[PDB]
């Protein structure tokens, strides 16, 4: 029974028309907020006079 | 408001994202040199 019985082709469409979209590609943005704290003081006392 | 310390009017800095990559990477280019057809 030595014979070729079937085949498969590595065929693709030429997308002159937008038949397929493929993968999507979109823009995103993230926000990070960093408020600045105030720290405890250090003091140098002086005589007012 | 005895203490008026900035809470919302922060500096906004935009991080860049656009890139102009060079066709296939230098790794692929050294292996598969590009010929313009």
């Amino acid at each position: 029974d030595l014979a070729v019985i079937g085949f498969e082709l590595d065929t693709r469409f030429t997308n002159t028309n937008r038949r397929q979209r493929g993968h999507l590609l979109q823009t995103r943005a993230l926000q990070f907020r960093h408020p600045i704290p105030m720290h405890a003081p250090v003091t140098l006392p002086m005589d007012t006079m | 408001n005895y203490n008026e310390k900035s809470q919302r009017d922060f500096r906004v800095v935009t991080i860049g994202y656009n890139l102009a990559a060079s066709r296939q990477d230098e790794f692929a280019e050294r292996i598969y040199p590009t010929t313009v057809i």
